[PDB]
């Protein structure tokens, strides 16, 4: 009976090595710790978010401190296209002379790392020009992290620790988060853009000792309150304006040209300030929707139980029974966590899908490796958030769901036909894999036997209609913003498409990624992607809806979320838990984003190298994906160190091979299972006891690690090997052809 | 207590380890009418004696693995003891002197639920309570 | 209520329970220093105390000593200072042990003393302490001497200059 | 002593230290007992 | 320290007791069966967790559940 | 029973779908 | 170049802290963190 | 113009403030 | 879409005709690809324009969906043909080929068979006929 772990008693009395491991993996499941009340649960959720916010701020201050200290922001900012950003310095005391010389790069006088995060472009756009501005930002974020470490400690003191009623005050939190956390913050950000970022992109230096005196507009503070709002967009930046200088600059601070800045190939800063200003007002308005304590507002609980639609008998919102859902969502933390992750998983996919097509930061479209890494980062982040959104759906069904409160509501109607949903995800998955693999390997066979004209090539004429419906005149659909005489193009009653000449100038220019040209090769991958999103939804939906149990074991709710099996009886129940559907869907999530990011990378690697006709003519069959993408672009990655030398890709060539090993060692935890290793550890335990001079002896008996743990240990290696291998590929295959 | 002659066995590697004399240890005691050979639960083969046999095993599963082997020699008079390191010897199998397949009087329904397994309560009912859904004093 | 209590609950004791002497962090640090760590022979108490001191005591003489001007001679002057300070210190605790442990130590080393801030009350415990303090402060002095006289060779290998 | 020496070599060649890798030019590991048999099997003719 | 609960759906088929490798189960007299028996689990600290008792129970959605709980030195079967 | 709320919300979404196809097939402007 | 240097200010500081946090401090840290996970609850 | 020699040490002692405030909070959450 | 032009007028596709052996495969089929909407790379493609191809994006779909239902209907109707015989346990491992053939000739006119399955309320089993799980 050890002290550790103190949160669970029955794991502290574990005599084996699984209690050190299970303590790590249970240490944050506060709702299952011994002697926990609901009141104490939230007060530890709350106080560990402060400890999390501080880590984000200490991480962010580490970005700033290291480019202030060891970066080349001053050198970079004078030529953001031809010099590489420095991440930090290298101190590996076991480099040879070949690695010092190779990694002494980008105008540095010491080994350094090339920043592929884009923070240089982000800071250059938001108005940071000196290293000292970066340093005081780093110091401020350290102290801002301090006031959240203190606040977290503060709200565990009994006199400051909030009560359960404060946490379950859903209407008051939504009102402030909409109005203040998002509304005021985006209003404040438009304040920075108007006061600092926009003026400093026109040359004038605005700082903390300067900003109180110089107004951002000549008509400041008076055109707003009179109502003469148009004064803020009188003369905008011209098309010959060059960034961070006064030549070509205007005076408009809130103007809505749309499209791209012709010199940075990014969105206009004045167009962003006007954006967050509009978003703020919409968000602040949205934050006055729910009544807090002023009996003017909405009550979410009553918006559920309402059954009267202007006197007409209805069953609830949208004529669907939502009664009891307020007390279901409000008391469930996993329902709330599932919704939050699902909404960050969309906001992070949406981040990736928009920041490549519509680059926000200056000169980021000309930094291909940064642009490529940022997409792959946020899509992989979004894939994990989507898996966790459906993980906590499965926890929600098991632990904090009851049929009594939710009797007859919209949530209980889903369980009534959970097999109709799963059977249909099964059909779509089967449909999309038979006719995408079958169409790829038909194209393989025809190209293999020379008859490349016998490929089945389906033009994606529906997405090409979208592009034509947004402005792309390339295809010739000639409708609806491709038709200059249409109702939508002109907006006949008002003609207020001030955004349209600038946008159509950008969408119809072929040198950007905004609405890329789409061909038959793009058709097939969007069905691989659709097949991917459907199977990994099928695995997760099956795991959430069968978390309560199915005919193979109808009592899964009693066994918890993560259990191995229910023995070999009834045929065998390996991987039966709802946890094993989250485990099984990480493979499909990684696979699917290994199709999204492979397709994003190869499509852009063909545009960037000018060989666009390589992707269009060879992405329709699977060998082209294998010869023209993987085999072709590995050449300079694997030659990062050869017998004849070593270059700046020697670390990417090493992590590429590192991730192959981390991937392969995953198969050990995934293929060979527990009882093999226990009979082998039982033998090594015999050898240690019987041998002389071995004076150590285990405090806790060595056992082969458990069933649900190896599935997690092997899933971590598969993931780390999936990310180190592709991270090294994507960085080295893009930052070797180019700068 | 316990006593008996140990079977003819050349000693194995699968036998007792340091857990035997430190945590606790088991002993199976049976009587055989014949001098035949049985399979050792710790690997190998040993010749069981003519009178009272005594064998020391590390865990209870081995003893009942061996006990199930003795029933194939038509021997059902074996007794399994549990030797704590301080030295006292408990009788644990068969606990009442008759084999557990048989039904006695005086044994009690222990860990019996008076409901179908289907109507165990949902985990939300026992939320933030000491009990689990399967003890559940309702029904 | 108040954070400053009477010392272990006895108001008549001449001390206070304060965040510096009676804190969960401060008690955990002091009571695991080698002077107070539970489970150490007095030799390992002194050995770990000695090496911490012999190590740092060669410093203040090799860079602001009289020999600091040269390189090979500076390290000798710093080592012997740690040799002399420790030998005279270990002379001090051999004669401390002789003169306090003489039948009924007048003070905190009496049999009925119940003092936690000095738990070595035996003269079987103060003799292994002397050996540990000595051999520790000698090895620490030599290790800090070897690391300093080889500083150019050590500066290269923590800079990768040796490939 | 077989695979992890491949990860030693993989790391010295990446560092740019080919003279401290298990090469024919770095730290040689010669098959002494197999080059001996190759000598035995050709002098017996 | 597992938890082998027995439910009222037993038929006294006695098969669960025979499959147990560690003698956790035994029969007690009862009245809800033609057999007049029901399984009981008096020795569950000895339960190793093999669920071999659950494979032998013939009642559909079986009457005996092993509930794998706090695992100790004799519920994991360690000879060392 | 005749479905009156499932219908007229399915036929409403087909309507929006058929309008989109109307611009797609170059029928209405 | 043939050495690890630093053009940045306080370039002596990686010289000592890369050994500190990576192969001098962790074994004390893994010992302290070991004494915490294996203490009797008496 | 990179940051000065002293500015690195100023950040070192400033970052020691959240270094101890993390101890404040980690132990208050009862490690 | 207007980027696609017939292989009649396509410079990248007459080049396909020029350097083409015959042997059986690149003349008789390749003449028939001249009527297809052909990209800017000399590759026949499947576009969805209007009535121009409204019959050609119905010949494969009508031929498949009929014979997919034909396989499905004969396979389905043979299953109920042996469930009623109370011999379906071994009637499936040993295919009763005269019964299966007679279930195929019922499946020639399967589109009109499914309608009177549906209109009789007999195609689809009612919801509390079907074994399900606890839910
Ligand atoms: C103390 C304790 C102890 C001791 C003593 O005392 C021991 C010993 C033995 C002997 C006798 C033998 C032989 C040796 C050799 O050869 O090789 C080496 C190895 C090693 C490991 C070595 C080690 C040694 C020691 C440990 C050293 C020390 C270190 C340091 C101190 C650390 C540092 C500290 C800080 C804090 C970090 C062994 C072995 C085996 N192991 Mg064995 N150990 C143990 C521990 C452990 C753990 C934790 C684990 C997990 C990882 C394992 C595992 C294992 C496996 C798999 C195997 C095998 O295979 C082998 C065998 O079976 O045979 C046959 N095992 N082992
Ligand atoms: C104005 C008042 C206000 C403000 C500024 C906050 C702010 C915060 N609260 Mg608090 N809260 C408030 C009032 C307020 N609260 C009240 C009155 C209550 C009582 C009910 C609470 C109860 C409460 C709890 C229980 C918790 C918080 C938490 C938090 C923190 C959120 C975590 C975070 O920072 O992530 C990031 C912040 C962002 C702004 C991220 C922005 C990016 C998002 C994800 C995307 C935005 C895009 C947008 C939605 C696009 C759509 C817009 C639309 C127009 C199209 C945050 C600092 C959490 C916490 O404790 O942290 C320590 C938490 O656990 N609050
Ligand atoms: C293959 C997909 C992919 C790609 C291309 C990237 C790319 C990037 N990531 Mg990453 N990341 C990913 C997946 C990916 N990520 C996933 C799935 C996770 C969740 C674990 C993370 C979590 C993550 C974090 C926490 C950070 C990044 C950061 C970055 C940026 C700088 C690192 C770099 O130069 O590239 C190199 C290519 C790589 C594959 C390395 C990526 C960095 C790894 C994934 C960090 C792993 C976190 C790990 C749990 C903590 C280490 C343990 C610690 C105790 C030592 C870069 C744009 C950094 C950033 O935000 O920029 C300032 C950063 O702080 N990512
Ligand atoms: C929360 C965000 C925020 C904050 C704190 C400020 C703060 C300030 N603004 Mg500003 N402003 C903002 C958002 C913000 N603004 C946005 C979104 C716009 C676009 C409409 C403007 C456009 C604006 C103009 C045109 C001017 C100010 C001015 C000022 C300064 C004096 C006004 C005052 O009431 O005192 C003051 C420091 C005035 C000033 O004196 O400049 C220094 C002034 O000329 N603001
Ligand atoms: C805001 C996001 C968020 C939050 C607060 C939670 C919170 C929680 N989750 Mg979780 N989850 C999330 C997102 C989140 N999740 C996402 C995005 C996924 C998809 C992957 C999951 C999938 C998931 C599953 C399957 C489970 C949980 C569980 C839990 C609960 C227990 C936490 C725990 O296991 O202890 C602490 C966890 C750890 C200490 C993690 C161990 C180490 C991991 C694998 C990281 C390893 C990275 C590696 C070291 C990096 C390599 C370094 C270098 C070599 C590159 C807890 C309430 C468990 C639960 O619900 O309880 C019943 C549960 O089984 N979650
Ligand atoms: C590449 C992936 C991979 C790796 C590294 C291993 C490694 C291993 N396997 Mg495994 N295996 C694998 C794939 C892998 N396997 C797969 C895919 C399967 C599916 C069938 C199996 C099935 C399998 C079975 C059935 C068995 C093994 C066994 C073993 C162990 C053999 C003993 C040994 O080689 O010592 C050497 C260790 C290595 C070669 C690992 C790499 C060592 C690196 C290079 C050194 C690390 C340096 C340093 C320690 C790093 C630490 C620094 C610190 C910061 C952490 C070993 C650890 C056998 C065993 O258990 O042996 C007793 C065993 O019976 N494997
Ligand atoms: C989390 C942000 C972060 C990250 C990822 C790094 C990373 C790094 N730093 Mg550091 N550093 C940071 C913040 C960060 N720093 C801040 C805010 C300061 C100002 C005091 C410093 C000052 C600093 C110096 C002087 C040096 C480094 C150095 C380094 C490099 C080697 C590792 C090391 O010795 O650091 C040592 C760590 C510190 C000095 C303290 C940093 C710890 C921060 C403040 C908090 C990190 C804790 C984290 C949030 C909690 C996560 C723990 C766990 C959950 C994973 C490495 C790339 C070395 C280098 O230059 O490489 C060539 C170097 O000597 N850094
Ligand atoms: C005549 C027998 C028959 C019939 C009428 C069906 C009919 C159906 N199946 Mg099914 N299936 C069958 C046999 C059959 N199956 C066999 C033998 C297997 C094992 C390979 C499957 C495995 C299967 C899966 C995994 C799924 C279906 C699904 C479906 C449904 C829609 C998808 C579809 O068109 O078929 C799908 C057809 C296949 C996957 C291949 C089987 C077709 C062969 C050629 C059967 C011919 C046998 C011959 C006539 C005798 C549909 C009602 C899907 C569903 O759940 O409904 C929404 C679904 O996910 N089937
Ligand atoms: C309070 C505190 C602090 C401080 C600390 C200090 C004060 C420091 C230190 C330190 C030190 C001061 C350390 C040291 C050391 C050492 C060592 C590590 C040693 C050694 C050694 C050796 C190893 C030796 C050896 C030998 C011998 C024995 C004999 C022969 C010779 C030779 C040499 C071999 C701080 C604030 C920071 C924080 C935490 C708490
Ligand atoms: C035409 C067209 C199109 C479109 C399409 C769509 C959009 C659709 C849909 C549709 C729908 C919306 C559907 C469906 C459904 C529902 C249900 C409900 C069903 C069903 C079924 C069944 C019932 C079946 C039956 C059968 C048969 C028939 C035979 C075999 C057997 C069985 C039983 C399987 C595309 C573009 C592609 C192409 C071109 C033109
Ligand atoms: S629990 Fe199962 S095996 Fe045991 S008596 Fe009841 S029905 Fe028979
Ligand atoms: S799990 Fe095994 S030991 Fe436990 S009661 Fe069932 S059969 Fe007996
Ligand atoms: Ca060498």
């Amino acid at each position: 009976a050890t002290k550790f772990p103190k949160f669970s008693q029955d794991l502290a009395n574990d005599p084996t090595t699984r209690r050190i491991f299970y303590a790590i993996a249970t240490a944050h499941d506060f709702e299952s710790h011994d002697g926990m009340t609901e009141e104490n649960l939230y007060q530890r959720i709350f106080a560990s978010h402060f400890g999390h916010l501080a880590i984000i701020f200490l991480w962010a201050s580490g970005i700033l401190f290291h480019v202030a200290w060891q970066g080349n922001f001053e050198v970079w900012i004078k030529d953001p296209v031809h010099v590489r950003p420095i991440a930090h310095a290298i101190w590996d005391a076991q480099f040879g002379p070949g690695a010092i010389k190779a990694f002494t790069q980008a105008g540095a006088r010491n080994p350094v790392d090339i920043c592929y995060s884009g923070v240089y472009h982000w800071w250059y756009t938001i108005g940071l020009r000196t290293n000292t501005e970066l340093y005081v930002g780093a110091l401020f974020l350290i102290l801002l992290a301090a006031v959240f470490l203190f606040a977290g400690w503060l709200h565990l003191q009994p006199r400051y620790r909030p009560n359960l009623g404060w946490f379950k005050n859903s209407e008051a939190r939504l009102n402030h988060h909409l109005a203040g956390l998002f509304g005021v913050s985006s209003l404040a950000w438009a304040g920075h853009l108007v006061h600092v970022a926009i003026p400093e992109s026109r040359g004038q230096h605005v700082g903390w000792d300067n900003f109180l005196s110089t107004p951002p507009h000549p008509a400041g503070l008076w055109a707003f309150f009179t109502g003469n709002w148009g004064a803020y967009a009188q003369n905008p930046d011209t098309a010959e304006h060059v960034f961070s200088t006064s030549q070509g600059a205007g005076t408009a601070i809130l103007t809505f040209l749309g499209g791209f800045h012709p010199q940075t190939q990014s969105l206009w800063l004045t167009d962003m300030a006007h954006h967050h200003l509009a978003i703020a007002v919409v968000l602040i308005i949205a934050g006055h929707m729910y009544r807090t304590n002023w009996r003017i507002g909405h009550s979410i609980k009553e918006m559920m139980d309402s059954k009267t639609f202007f006197g007409r008998k209805v069953e609830g919102p949208f004529n669907l029974p939502h009664q009891g859902l307020y007390e279901t969502v409000n008391n469930s933390l996993h329902f709330q966590l599932s919704l939050a992750l699902a909404c960050l998983g969309v906001a992070s996919s949406l981040t990736a899908q928009h920041m490549y097509s519509m680059p926000p930061y200056a000169f980021i479209a000309k930094d291909f490796t940064t642009m490529a890494a940022l997409y792959t980062h946020h899509q992989y982040i979004a894939g994990f958030l989507m898996v966790g959104a459906f993980s906590h759906a499965a926890i929600f069904w098991i632990k904090d769901y009851d049929p009594e409160q939710n009797k007859g509501n919209v949530l209980e109607r889903v369980l009534k036909h959970k097999e109709a949903i799963i059977a249909h995800l099964s059909w779509v998955s089967l449909f999309l894999g038979f006719h995408t693999l079958g169409l790829y390997v038909h194209n393989d066979v025809e190209v293999a036997f020379g008859a490349a004209d016998k490929q089945i090539l389906i033009e994606p004429v529906f997405a090409q209609f979208i592009q034509s419906a947004n402005g792309k005149i390339l295809y010739g659909f000639h409708t609806l913003l491709s038709n200059p005489d249409s109702i939508a193009f002109t907006a006949w009653p008002n003609h207020a498409n001030v955004w349209l000449p600038g946008w159509l100038d950008a969408i119809n220019n072929g040198t950007n990624s905004l609405f890329l040209t789409i061909g038959p090769g793009d058709f097939y991958v969007h069905h691989a992607i659709a097949l991917g999103l459907h199977v990994t939804t099928l695995i997760l939906v099956k795991g959430a809806l069968d978390a309560r149990g199915s005919k193979l074991m109808p009592d899964k709710k009693d066994f918890g979320y993560a259990f191995p099996c229910d023995g070999p009886g009834r045929g065998g129940t390996c991987d039966i838990s709802a946890w094993d559907a989250s485990y099984l869907a990480v493979f499909w999530m990684l696979n699917t984003l290994g199709w999204v990011t492979f397709y994003w990378h190869w499509k852009h690697l063909s545009i960037w190298q000018g060989n666009v006709a390589q992707f269009n003519e060879s992405s329709t069959y699977l060998m082209g994906w294998f010869r023209d993408y993987l085999w072709a672009n590995s050449a300079q990655l694997i030659n990062g160190y050869n017998p004849y030398g070593t270059n700046n890709l020697a670390v990417w060539a090493w992590m590429f091979l590192f991730g192959h090993l981390a991937w392969a060692v995953s198969f050990m935890f995934l293929i060979t299972w527990r009882g093999y290793w226990q009979e082998l550890i039982e033998t090594l335990a015999w050898a240690h006891e019987q041998t002389p001079l071995s004076f150590g002896y285990w405090r806790d008996k060595p056992v082969a690690l458990s069933i649900v743990q190896a599935r997690l240990v092997g899933l971590t290696h598969f993931t780390v090997g999936y990310i180190a291998t592709y991270g090294a590929f994507l960085i080295a295959s893009t930052a070797s052809k180019f700068g | 207590t316990l006593s008996g002659q140990t079977p003819i066995f050349g000693g194995s590697t699968g036998g007792l380890l340091k857990k035997a004399e430190v945590e606790e240890k088991y002993a199976i005691t049976w009587t055989s009418p014949k001098e035949q050979v049985f399979e050792m639960p710790t690997g190998g083969a040993a010749i069981m004696r003519q009178g009272q046999n005594l064998l020391y095993l590390a865990r209870k599963e081995q003893c009942i693995a061996l006990g199930g082997q003795l029933r194939k020699f038509k021997i059902t008079d074996y007794k399994i003891y549990r030797i704590y390191p301080n030295g006292e010897t408990v009788y644990i199998h068969p606990a009442d002197g008759v084999f557990p397949e048989k039904v006695n009087q005086g044994r009690e329904k222990v860990r019996y639920n008076d409901r179908r397994i289907g109507q165990n309560p949902s985990p939300s009912k026992v939320k933030f309570s000491g009990i689990a859904t399967y003890d559940a004093p309702n029904s | 209520n108040d954070i400053i209590k009477p010392f272990k609950g006895d108001p008549c004791l001449g001390n206070l329970s304060t965040p510096i002497n009676d804190s969960p962090l401060a008690k955990a640090f002091i009571n695991n220093l080698p002077a107070y760590r539970k489970g150490l022979t007095p030799f390992m108490r002194g050995l770990e105390i000695g090496m911490a001191h012999g190590y740092f005591l060669v410093g203040p003489e090799v860079v602001i000593g009289p020999l600091r001007e040269s390189a090979h001679g500076a390290n000798l002057s710093g080592l012997i200072t740690a040799i002399y300070i420790a030998v005279s210190a270990c002379l001090g605790i051999s004669i401390f042990a002789i003169t306090t442990f003489q039948g009924n130590p007048k003070g905190s080393y009496s049999s009925y003393s119940k003092d936690s801030l000095r738990p070595l009350r035996t003269r079987e415990e103060w003799s292994q302490l002397n050996g540990g303090i000595f051999l520790g402060a000698m090895g620490g002095a030599i290790f800090a001497y070897l690391l300093l006289e080889n500083f150019d060779a050590l500066d290269a290998i923590l800079r990768g200059a040796v490939n | 002593h077989s695979f992890a020496m491949y990860c030693h070599n993989d790391t010295m060649r990446a560092f740019g230290r080919p003279q401290d890798m298990f090469s024919d030019t770095g730290i040689q590991l010669q098959p002494v007992f197999a080059q001996w048999l190759q000598h035995i099997h050709t002098m017996t003719i | 320290s597992h938890t082998v609960k027995i439910y009222d759906t037993c038929i006294g088929c006695t098969q669960c007791v025979r499959a147990c490798p560690t003698d956790v189960l035994e029969m007690v007299p009862w009245d809800g069966c033609r057999a007049g028996q029901i399984a009981s689990s008096p020795r569950t600290e000895d339960c190793v967790g093999c669920k071999r008792c659950e494979t032998a129970c013939p009642t559909d959605f079986l009457s005996i559940r092993v509930y794998l709980g706090a695992e100790t030195t004799r519920s994991m079967g360690l000879a060392y | 029973p005749p479905y009156t709320f499932r219908t007229a919300w399915a036929l409403l979404l087909l309507a929006i779908n058929f309008i989109v196809a109307a611009y797609y097939f170059h029928i209405i402007e | 170049m043939t050495q690890l240097t630093g053009d940045y200010a306080a370039s002596w500081l990686p010289w000592i802290m890369i050994p500190l946090v990576f192969y001098i401090l962790p074994f004390p840290v893994f010992a302290i963190l070991f004494l915490w996970i294996q203490k009797e609850a008496s | 113009m990179s940051i000065s020699d002293t500015q690195v040490y100023i950040a070192l002692v400033v970052a020691l403030v959240p270094g101890f405030l993390a101890w404040r909070l980690a132990t208050e959450l009862y490690k | 879409n207007t980027t696609l032009v017939p292989c009649y007028k396509s410079p990248a596709f007459v080049e396909r005709m020029k350097n083409a052996p015959d042997s059986y495969y690149t003349t008789k089929p390749l003449k028939a690809y001249s009527q297809l909407l052909c990209g800017e790379d000399g590759l026949p493609r499947i576009a969805l324009d209007r009535l121009s191809l409204a019959v050609d994006v119905a010949i494969p779909i009508a031929i498949f969906l009929y014979t997919a239902g034909f396989i499905g209907w004969s396979g389905r109707s043979y299953l109920q043909a042996i469930k009623k015989q109370d011999k379906a346990e071994e009637k499936e491992v040993f295919i009763d080929v005269p019964l299966f053939i007679s279930c195929m000739v019922m499946a020639l006119f399967w589109p009109m068979a499914v309608i009177k399955e549906l209109l009789a309320g007999e195609l689809v089993a009612k919801d509390e006929e079907i074994p399900i799980s606890v839910r």
